[PDB]
DNA sequence: GTATAATGTG
């Protein structure tokens, strides 16, 4: 939202969509960095059932 | 500006440490420490010590303000390549490069001239560069990369 | 503290200056450089000359410092666009203030343009051109720095306009570049991570407590380098005498110099033609008796 | 400078240098001028002058 | 060999960094992008370390 | 090497 609401304050007026105006890098890398880093996103361990 | 000369600055601070005489100011305080006052008594111990660590050591105070800074053998500050071609450093290397890029500004500053402004913030620069590299977190706000 | 704080307090000492009064300046450092010239051009030096031109190198100097000091803040201006990049802000500012020392020593009041006009565009090159230099541990030719940013902006470019990450086919296609390139620009433009960094929370030792020597084996060149050479110095001994120096002198055991079958012919007198039968007999005999016994291994 | 001794506690350039700690980190980071040594003789000899 | 008395730290002065130094690192460049070599002048050159 | 014009962080 930040670099949407930077991009809209700076970009043209006239031929602006939405498609345009959103940004989704972020979002994926914070899920994927939460994923794969995050110390409560653990291995599950498969001794037994 | 015929009589007093005075500048800012880390080269004023080893004039003035070179113009000090610490033989003198630790009879000085001897005298003073000789006296009472316990209230600034504590301080002149305090100082007292710290100037007759300096007496009797035979050596100078100038060794404080550096003009030449070392860097370790290489082998110390390992450059290596891991598997994938992924170059993996120690950050000495960029406190060094930081510090070589800094002298040099400097030094092209002074050879090309320019007004005070720029060469004093240079130079502080420069100051910041150093400690940054002896010591991070010692003073003001730690650098990070990562 | 927060020594741009105190760069900031300090450049702002200066206010800005009017479209006359960079005239002025500009006509003051052209009188100052005129006389600079004269005084050292002259043959003949004049008496009075001498004061006046001395007087006008003193107001040239303080009318160079002046449109500096002046014109300083349009530095910190545009270098506060290049932060988050590799460098600093301070080193950015440093590196325009070197741009506008460069740039002030060509400005010209006939053209009647504003001096930021001029002043923009080599602070924005040294800027640019420093953060290339002096940004990355392992430097790059400033072409591939700006193929590397090339590759980047085209992928954002692209991930802009289709709502997803560029593949690697469209990238080739849209930059024209093929894969190989582009594979090796996109390892050209990786930050070298710290070996410093803790690993595996193994009591949180560095990365580099984990790097092998990968090179200087002990045992390799302790007992099995060692041991053969001696077994050779041994068995090629023990061979003809004369034919041990032959080798000696073909390969280099003593004193390198690989001797040639011409030169080594030369050396005993002996012609270019010998040699390769003298190394087949040498061959054939370190292939029977001990000698393949001590020296099967080693191959 | 040292790190080390205009930042320790205590500042082993200020006990020598009777200089107060904030005095210190204003010359070092250039600041404030500082008078280093003034020509004492020269102005008693010429002080009626 | 292996007789040390004692082991003494001192304060170095610039002129043993510059006796106890054998070259002057004048340049930042560390190794080659290319042929992976150090850099004449640089913090890996040869002809200093 | 550039000339509309820009003139103090985060």
């Amino acid at each position: 939202e930040r670099v949407v609401r930077e991009r809209m304050t700076t970009q043209d007026v006239e031929a602006i969509t939405p498609q345009t105006l959103i940004n989704i890098r972020p979002v994926v890398a914070a899920i994927k960095e939460f994923f794969g880093t995050s110390q409560l996103s653990q291995f599950m361990d498969q001794n037994n059932p | 500006g015929e009589y007093f000369t005075g500048a800012m600055g880390a080269e004023s601070i080893q004039k003035l440490i070179e113009n000090f005489d610490i033989d003198a100011e630790a009879e000085s305080l001897r005298d003073v420490i000789r006296n009472g006052k316990g209230q600034k008594k504590l301080r002149a111990l305090k100082r007292l010590k710290v100037v007759a660590a300096f007496q009797q050591s035979g050596n100078s105070p100038m060794g404080m303000v550096l003009d030449a800074v070392p860097v370790i053998p290489p082998e110390l500050r390992p450059m290596v390549q891991l598997d994938g071609g992924r170059f993996a450093t120690s950050d000495l290397n960029d406190l060094y490069r930081r510090v070589i890029n800094r002298n040099n500004r400097l030094k092209r500053l002074i050879d090309l001239g320019a007004p005070e402004i720029i060469v004093n913030n240079e130079k502080r620069m420069l100051q910041e560069s150093v400690d940054a590299l002896f010591d991070n977190g010692r003073r003001g706000r730690p650098v990070t990369g990562p | 503290a927060d020594l741009v704080r105190v760069y900031l307090n300090g450049i702002g000492k200066t206010a800005l200056l009017n479209a006359a009064g960079e005239v002025e300046l500009a006509k003051r450092i052209e009188a100052g450089l005129y006389a600079e010239h004269l005084l050292e051009t002259r043959k003949r030096l004049g008496e009075n000359r001498k004061r006046d031109l001395a007087a006008v190198v003193r107001d040239g100097e303080a009318a160079r410092r002046h449109l500096l000091e002046a014109n300083l803040r349009l530095v910190v201006s545009l270098a506060k666009r290049y932060t988050g990049r590799g460098m600093p802000l301070l080193d950015l500012i440093q590196e325009g203030n070197l741009g506008l020392i460069r740039a002030m020593e060509k400005f010209d009041y006939t053209k009647g343009f504003k001096f930021s006009t001029y002043a923009t565009w080599w602070i924005r090159q040294a800027i640019t051109r420093g953060m290339a230099d002096q940004s990355r541990t392992i430097r790059l030719p400033v072409h591939l720095v700006e193929q590397v940013n090339k590759l980047a902006r085209i992928k954002r470019e692209m991930h802009q306009h289709l709502g997803r990450e560029a593949t690697d086919e469209e990238l080739a296609a849209e930059s024209g570049i093929p894969i190989d390139k582009i594979n090796d620009l996109l390892e050209h433009s990786r930050d070298p991570v710290s070996l410093d960094m803790p690993v595996g929370s193994e009591e949180e030792a560095p990365l580099g407590d984990f790097i092998e020597d990968a090179e200087a084996m002990s045992a390799e060149n302790a007992v099995i380098a060692e041991l053969l050479h001696t077994d050779i110095r041994s068995v090629l001994a023990t061979l003809d005498e004369r034919e041990h120096q032959v080798i000696r002198l073909r390969f280099g055991l003593d004193d390198g110099q690989p001797r040639t079958l011409d030169q080594i012919g030369k050396l005993f007198g002996l012609s270019r033609e010998r040699v390769r039968q003298i190394e087949r007999d040498v061959m054939s005999k370190l292939r029977h008796g001990e000698r393949a016994d001590r020296l099967r291994s080693y191959a | 400078t040292h790190i080390w001794y205009f930042k320790g506690v205590p500042s082993r350039l200020g006990y020598l240098l009777d200089l107060a700690p904030k005095d210190l980190e204003k010359i070092i980071y250039f600041a404030a001028y500082v008078i280093t040594s003034v020509d004492e003789e020269m102005r008693h000899n010429e002080l009626s002058t | 060999v292996n007789f040390f008395d004692e082991l003494r730290i001192g304060l170095a002065t610039a002129e043993d960094i510059r006796q106890w130094s054998y070259g002057e690192v004048k340049k930042p460049e560390t190794i080659n992008y290319r042929t992976l070599k150090p850099e004449k002048d640089g913090l890996f050159c040869e002809k200093i370390f």
